[PDB]
């Protein structure tokens, strides 16, 4: 479970907003030394697509990746891959996984941490699809 | 009533007279593609322009507009159609074929047979029936000057050879007046019997394309084939599944991943007819 | 030791379209004449030993070299020095875009010829060998009959005085007067220089007069082969017997 | 059972309130306004002005804002804008010697007549992106030289004063305009010309930059490009005389092309016309060079590259038409479609038996 | 545990690869490549540097037995992070000792007509680059001639004196001897003497 | 006597100031910020996106602002900044069956598992210049429907199922990278794809115009376009597990090209792939057709038009090469062309005696 | 010193290692076009994105350039690409051929000889020779391949033919070592000459084309001709009109509207040379 946890978490950090991020994470004041391993880089990710969706590969452009690690005081190790250019965005992804690694902050940040920030995010797609859902051509309904 | 600032129908009066002049020449040359300073539309090119800019000519105030892309007249493209003649010229409209004085039509020709006095235009993407064989103008306009029609003949030998049966579906080319092989518009086979001797006036518009092109009344729309080979119009081994009848063209519409799928009338108004009835 | 060598030669782009099983050696200073049925695969006989056509069994030997086993390199620089090849349809085997001084000087400055004035002298001489006029030198190939196409190509694949020659059916579209022309010059050429000649033709007399050996070719298989006068003259297969009875006498 | 029901022109409005929003954006920064896209946008605004023909910076500049930024969608915008408009008057010809300069260079000769005039140009500017717009800044204070427009005579008048070129002469010929009448061709050079202004930038960039390759050469070197603003004037039936009617900043641009050795009169260069509205010289470029393409028929050239083709060049140069019916295909097609798999239905079956 | 490379990639790099250039580009003459101080014994200075220098994921590389070692490969893949295959044919680059065997010279890629730039080229480390039969180099890169005395192969002076191959293609071969490297392009005319 | 003088540093620093104040405009008007181009100029940013190759909306827009809106200007920038950056990871294959959609619709069958989604369109628009623009305006509240994305599962998913089409397979292939090894024609379909990609929009709208009017026709059909947010996943070296890294806005475009009759199994349907940033759908559909057309050796076609010609259409798409060497005829070109007037001159000379 | 934020000549290290591999290729294969994965540079392709690319990869620390575009070191482009590479490198710098160490050129090469140990770059914007008879490099690389050299042969024979001389001025074909047909790059036929057994190496990049090929020092290099129309350079009948020399190629410039013209030397630094010393 620890696996899957971490791509939850992971994933739950790259798609949330920084400014929300960031607002949250100073709400909360978690007080931890850590040491930047691999400062913020922000380079490419090549993309690869499928013909026809399911086909074979082929190199559909790229994409900005920003890359973050941090290393915590008793030396677990927190990474980021996030698209975009923000740097502090990613050093934060970086700290609050490290931070998620250790047993005493887990709990604590998905109750408090991770759980409002994919709610959040599924609350914005929500809406979104109920706006687009409005474009939908009906045709015949089945009386 | 038109209040939407422009003038009736959208198009000043010069160019609603050139191609009021296109068209009776199109009416004197049936089958003959009539070349015309077609301008460019609120729609894009390809959308209908052609189409479009016929019906604003000859549009009038008394008239009943019914317009219908695939034989439905709630498509978008129609329903778009529909609301800018209502904006530039405030007619009335309808659904009902026989109630109609002009139908702007893509891609169907209707179920219910036509009467006099009715136009139907038709929206044509491309006029020339032989732009598949021949891409380029320069040979086309030469061949159609000179009844230089082989290659069509050709090209079906060599459909039959191959395949075994004519690979046009749509757009099938026909003979007009014995004399100009012509594009009927992307109606399928289904639709071509109806423009033999029809009552009713066939007006084709391609504005890209810039060509007009008329059948008119009571002309003879004979599709190109063989003795052996015989024109053939789709068939379907189901029934629409909303009025039962078998004598429509029939759209296909998936219901699920599944594989799941049902067959209804493209003519949605010859569909409520047919319910109505029963 | 023979020029040419060819054992087992076979292509086929389908059963019977083709030829199969195909051996002959062509030495120098001899013409190997091939004669048949349209659609025996003389042509495709005659591609797949100009090293236009490679076969699917069998091996040629130019020289004691393996035809197909040398780089495509070494095959292109046979057909460019020392290898003439005319081809049935004279446009085939010319620049079209190119005059007919062009298309005879190119092969001599693939030999090595560097002199516009000599170029244009020898293009000259060998239009006047096959009677074309010298003043429609400058003239493109589009503006020549066919049978004056026919002799541009052939003067083209001659004037580097090549060892080996591929024709097909070289005497199409010629009148009997530059026909006699051609005939003279090739023997000539064959007699004095050595050249060494496989040429595909339907007109026997060309055969009699030219070939000094024989190939009667029939559904892509030869059925008879030996000297030229005692295959006319001694049919023993069906087929030549039919062909050599379908001459026009004259 | 199913029933049909009325889905078209809801959804229609919808997908058009959602494009609008779209088009706005996040409501907290500020809605952009026409003259900040006609000012700081300036180069797009020229393409949409030439392509969709009409020579007015707001109009481009709203149909952009209104286009999303799309620069097809804006030049169609335009066109079918100018479909509504009535024409008052036919503008007397142009005199591009009168142009007032907003930038002059020529690549044939080291210094000319009037001088090597950059002017306002991204050429030799290394292109590396520049994060501090991101944010607000100053611009330069422009440094300044005297302000006499020095005599700048046409490159291509010098090369015909000493015989390598010839003059462009007018012999009154009525120009063929494909506005009111259908294109026939082969068409005159001066539908070519109409025809290539309207055309698509990127599609006749192609197109010479094949014939750079090979693909149809005709050796180009730009004899003089010149940017900057020409008076336009009229005279109307009212008065009699011409009146002058204001200015427009144009781009002209002339090429030579390999010379001729014509059988009667000496070897002269070849030249290639393009002319935008604007600053923006590529289209100019290019379509300068595929009028030298398609001037092959007038030099019997053996034509080497599509882009020789005239019909395949201006059949589908025009983006509108291109744009078009590239678009309508997601226009439903069921009933065709139905015909095409009713008709593959019975191959399959016909083979499988 | 593993070795050192340049102290300066990027100023270590392009001098060895000017150093290089200078050679190729003027066959016979030697140059000295002294930014690598030590190199990946049994590999010498020389040869190091050039694979520091050319070789990366892009190029395999191919080391004999005498040369292959865990240690050096290690270093290879860490500093280069360049694909090690066993067989000669798969390599970009070929390093070999004067153990070097006909069928491994012969096996080395020499490209193809159309894409000559596709065969391998040859790093043999020589025991020495002066004290053996005389050679005269001709072609392009020497003026007249150029003698050279390198310790060769017999393989190696069969291919440079014969040349098997068909220009454009052929093998570029690298003799390096300590800090010091010595470059005969395929092109260059050997003639013992 | 003349003496030569420096030029050419201050003049083109004076070029460059003037190019900026141009850029800026009137400083009474506000200066754009990116994020405004980003957010309203949405199109134009996608088209940027996808021919430079980084799908980053920000500095498409920040390329788009310093090139005063040109397109191609916007388009290099971005490319030229795509070398000076690292390739920090090789994404997963991505999943279009996963993406979360803004539309979603298909052309081939009336209605279709999921519905006909138009979602953000200028569709069915009425291509009237709004100048309500010319003010500030209050954006539509938008309605709503139910929030539930339906299953949309692929419209070539349901043909294939059927035997009308063939699933694309997946071999294990590695794929061809032009951004790294030059191409060399015949190039494989994963090259032609990426160049298309980055081709120009304009030139691939005009070649899939000509072959829909007979120059290599396909018979195509919009079997499914797909507009909407795909999630982009990596696997680093650090963990070794599948990370997701964010969303990214794309278009798909699936044509249903005419039908084949293979020898040795039943007659189906050929298809088209078009895969694009950002919701311009043009650009992908050009893709799909080009690259249908561009199949002919696969299916032995004879090639009927220069949008099956692969070396013609690939050489000359990408629109950085082609803009760049159309405009180099800007830079002085007066040592070639005094070898050409050496040489006219001397011709004319002889012809004269 | 560098800094400017990017890397020493702003190429990443694994690009210079690939073009310095394709360097070495070239040295081997004198005359021919060995491929390269060229990356956009900050200027435009078909501005020398080619040359600027092979310095960045040969260039040091102790390297002096002197980039000069059609003979001048002041022209816009070279300017230009100076400027960049001092800014991403730091080195210095000179206008004096006989003080540089590496010369990025475009269509010129200094009258000044070049000695041993220099290298003279090239921008080249059409790699092949073959090009402009062939388009194709499909064909154009199976006819470098086999030695297949005899359209350009054939396009010289007409060329004399037509016009009487050979129709091509600049980017004259040459052979390299009796084998390869090389594109010398747009310089005019007067400085062929000069790349016949030159002391220096001799680098060409078409970063556009993706192409880079070299002259190894001390390499023949004939320009193609015949015997009876001898390879000959371009001719004035006037000298510089600033220093007066009579051996160096004329730039014309244009001094008015009436036809008042000058020639003076393309090649700016050998014009201050000889106006020094005279
Ligand atoms: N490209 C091809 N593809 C398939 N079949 C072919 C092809 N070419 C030839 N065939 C057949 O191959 C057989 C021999 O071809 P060919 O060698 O050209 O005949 P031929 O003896 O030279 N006839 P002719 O020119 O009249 O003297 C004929 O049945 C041809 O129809
Ligand atoms: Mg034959
Ligand atoms: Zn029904
Ligand atoms: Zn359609
Ligand atoms: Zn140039
Ligand atoms: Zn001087």
């Amino acid at each position: 479970a620890d696996t899957a946890t971490r791509q939850h978490w992971m994933s739950v950090l790259a798609h949330s907003q920084p400014a929300e991020l960031a607002a949250r994470l100073n709400a909360l004041n978690i007080t931890a030394d850590y040491e930047v391993i691999r400062a913020a880089e922000t380079g490419l990710v090549q993309i690869q697509a499928r013909m026809g969706g399911t086909g074979e590969r082929f190199f559909a452009g790229d994409a900005t990746l920003t890359r973050a690690a941090v290393r915590l005081t008793d030396g677990t190790l927190g990474y980021s891959w996030v698209l975009g250019r923000d740097k502090q965005h990613a050093e934060r992804c970086a700290l609050i996984d490290a931070l998620m690694q250790q047993s005493r902050h887990f709990q604590n940040l998905s109750e408090t941490l991770i759980a409002p920030l994919d709610a959040d995010r599924m609350a914005r797609i929500a809406a979104r699809q109920a706006e687009v859902n409005a474009s939908r051509v009906d045709f015949f309904t089945m009386v | 009533a038109n209040l939407s600032g422009y003038n009736f129908a959208y198009l000043d009066e010069q160019t609603k007279r050139m191609i009021r002049r296109a068209i009776l020449k199109a009416v004197a040359i049936p089958g003959y593609q009539v070349p015309f300073g077609g301008r460019e539309m609120p729609m894009p090119y390809g959308w209908g322009t052609g189409g479009i800019q016929l019906t604003a000519s000859v549009i009038g105030e008394s008239d009943v507009l019914k317009v219908i892309d695939q034989g439905a007249d709630d498509t978008t493209n129609a329903v778009s159609i529909r609301n800018f003649f209502k904006r530039v010229t405030g007619v009335n409209t309808t659904e009902r074929t026989d109630d109609a004085t002009l139908i702007q039509t893509r891609h169907r020709i209707p179920e219910t047979p036509l009467t006099e006095d009715q136009i139907i235009i038709f929206q044509v993407p491309i006029p020339e029936p032989l732009r598949f064989i021949e891409p380029r103008e320069t040979e086309t306009r030469t061949m159609h000057a000179l009844e230089e029609y082989g290659v069509m003949q050709v090209k079906l030998y060599e459909d039959i050879a191959r395949f075994g049966h004519i690979a046009t579906t749509y757009a099938y080319p026909v003979k007009v007046n014995g004399r100009y092989v012509m594009d009927p518009s992307p109606i399928p086979k289904f639709d071509n019997p109806k423009m033999d001797m029809m009552p009713a006036l066939q007006l084709f518009g391609a504005g890209r394309e810039k060509r007009i092109y008329a059948v008119p009344p009571f002309t003879r729309v004979e599709s190109l084939d063989f003795d052996d080979h015989p024109f053939t119009v789709q068939q379907w081994d189901e029934p629409c599944a909303i009025c039962g009848s078998t004598h429509s063209y029939l759209d296909e519409v998936v219901l699920d991943d599944a594989g799941n799928r049902m067959f209804v009338c493209s003519d949605t108004d010859y569909c409520r007819q047919q319910s109505e009835a029963k | 030791q023979p020029l040419l060598s060819v054992n087992n030669l076979t292509h086929l782009y389908a059963p019977g379209k083709g030829f199969s099983d195909v051996s002959f050696d062509l030495w120098p200073g001899e013409v190997l004449g091939i004669v048949g049925e349209s659609g025996s695969g003389k042509t495709t006989l005659l591609k797949s030993i100009s090293a236009r056509l490679t076969p699917q069994q069998g091996e040629i030997h130019y020289e004691n070299r393996s035809l197909y086993a040398m780089s495509e390199a070494d095959r292109r620089r046979l057909l460019r020095t020392e290898w003439g090849v005319v081809h049935q349809h004279p446009l085939d085997g010319l620049r079209r875009q190119v005059s007919a001084g062009g298309n005879i000087g190119e092969r001599l400055m693939a030999t090595g010829a560097r002199h516009y004035g000599d170029i244009r002298a020898t293009a000259q001489k060998w239009l006047e060998e096959v009677e074309i006029p010298a003043n429609r030198i400058d003239d493109l190939p589009t503006t020549f009959s066919g049978g004056m196409q026919q002799r541009l190509q052939i003067a083209r694949n001659l004037v580097t005085h090549p060892k080996l020659v591929f024709m097909d059916q070289p005497t199409g579209g010629l009148d009997v007067s530059v026909q006699a022309r051609l005939l003279d010059l090739l023997r000539g050429l064959v007699v004095e220089l050595n050249l060494a000649v496989v040429i595909v033709t339907h007109d026997l007399g060309v055969a009699r007069l030219l070939a000094d050996r024989l190939l009667v070719m029939k559904q892509g298989q030869v059925v008879e082969s030996g000297l030229t006068d005692r295959v006319l003259d001694d049919p023993h297969h069906p087929y030549t017997q039919l062909l050599v009875s379908s001459v026009l006498q004259n | 059972m199913y029933v049909a029901v009325k889905g078209g022109e809801k959804a229609i409005d919808a997908a058009h309130a959602l494009q609008e929003s779209r088009r706005r954006g996040d409501t907290d920064l500020p809605e952009l306004s026409v003259a900040q896209i006609e000012q700081q946008l300036n180069l797009a605004v020229d393409r949409v002005m030439t392509e969709g023909g009409i020579a007015d910076r707001e109009l481009a500049a709203l149909a952009l804002k209104q286009a999303s930024g799309d620069n097809v969608e804006a030049i169609f915008l335009l066109r079918a804008y100018r479909t509504t408009l009535a024409k008052l008057a036919v503008s007397e010809p142009l005199d591009t010697t009168g142009m007032r300069l907003e930038r002059r260079i020529s690549a044939v000769y080291k210094d000319i007549p009037g001088g090597q005039l950059l002017g306002p140009t991204y050429d030799y500017t290394h292109r590396l992106l520049d994060f501090t717009l991101l944010a607000n800044g100053e611009a330069p204070t422009l440094t300044t030289a005297d302000s006499e427009q020095q005599p700048s005579p046409h490159v291509f008048s010098l090369l015909a004063r000493q015989g390598l070129a010839k003059f462009e002469e007018d012999s009154g010929a009525q120009p063929d305009d494909i506005t009111r009448t259908p294109p026939v061709y082969p068409c005159s050079r001066s539908s070519r010309l109409q025809q290539l202004m309207r055309g698509d930038e990127g599609y006749l960039l192609a197109l010479a930059y094949s014939t750079q390759r090979g693909y149809g050469r005709n050796h180009p070197f730009a004899g003089e490009i010149r940017s900057g603003y020409i008076d336009v004037s009229i005279v109307p039936e009212e008065l009699g005389f011409a009146v002058n009617v204001g200015e427009l900043l144009m781009t002209e641009c002339e090429m030579v092309n390999g010379f001729i050795d014509p059988p009667d009169e000496p070897p002269h260069f070849t030249r290639g016309y393009g002319l935008v509205f604007g600053m923006s010289e590529r289209k100019a470029m290019a379509m300068a060079l595929v009028d030298r393409a398609l001037q092959a028929p007038e030099y019997g050239e053996h034509a080497t590259g599509p882009a020789q083709d005239e019909e395949f060049v201006l059949a589908h140069a025009d983006n509108v038409e291109a744009a078009g019916f590239v678009s309508h295909l997601k226009l439903p097609h069921y009933v065709d479609f139905q015909a095409e798999l009713e008709l593959l239905k019975r191959l399959q079956q016909e083979k499988n038996h | 545990t593993l070795e050192t490379a340049f102290m300066l990639p990027v100023q270590d790099a392009q001098h060895s690869f000017r150093r290089l250039l200078k050679a190729m580009s003027e066959p016979g003459v030697i140059v000295a490549l002294h930014q690598l101080k030590r190199g990946w014994q049994p590999l010498n200075i020389a040869t190091t540097s050039v694979l520091l220098t050319l070789a990366d994921n892009d190029t395999p590389v191919w080391l004999s037995t005498p040369l292959n070692n865990d240690i050096v490969n290690q270093s290879l893949r860490f500093h280069t992070n360049a694909p090690l295959v066993s067989q000669p044919e798969q390599a970009t680059f070929a390093v070999t000792d004067e153990a070097i065997s006909s069928e491994q010279l012969n096996a080395l890629s020499t490209g193809t007509a159309v894409a000559p730039e596709a065969g391998a080229t040859l790093i043999l480390q020589v025991a020495s680059l002066s004290g053996g039969r005389m050679l005269r180099l001709t072609g392009a890169g020497i003026a007249e001639e150029r003698m050279i005395a390198p310790q060769l192969p017999e393989c190696i002076l069969h291919e440079l004196t014969e040349r098997p191959h068909p220009f454009p293609l052929g093998i570029d071969l690298i003799l390096t001897c300590g800090e010091r490297l010595l470059a005969i392009p395929r092109t260059t005319h050997v003639e013992v003497c």
